[PDB]
């Protein structure tokens, strides 16, 4: 969250990011791997 | 401050023994912090 590549997949300017867009920019750092991304959005709050 | 500038010219290891210390700091630089960025940083173009 504090790295500034995820603050480029972080699009409106509500200061959120979207469900696509997080496991992307989870996926291209590669921080978490698949399954670990997958428990990241169960985990999440999602919006409209 | 002074060294930013041979970090994108092509001859930046030229006195230097090692020639593709570029390429090795795309290695371990650039998979977690952006591979276009750290190209773009050390003057360097991914499908050369």
């Amino acid at each position: 969250v504090g790295s500034e590549a995820f603050q480029d997949y972080v699009t409106d300017p509500r200061g959120l990011i979207s469900k696509k867009d997080f496991q992307k920019a989870m996926d291209s750092q590669k921080q978490f791997t698949g399954p670990e991304i997958q428990f990241l959005l169960s985990c999440s709050e999602a919006d409209e | 401050q002074w060294d930013r500038l041979v970090l994108n010219t092509p001859s930046f290891p030229s006195n230097y023994w090692d020639k593709f210390v570029k390429r090795k700091v795309l290695d371990k630089h650039g998979d977690i912090f952006g591979r276009e960025r750290i190209a773009e940083l050390l003057g360097m173009d991914l499908a050369s």
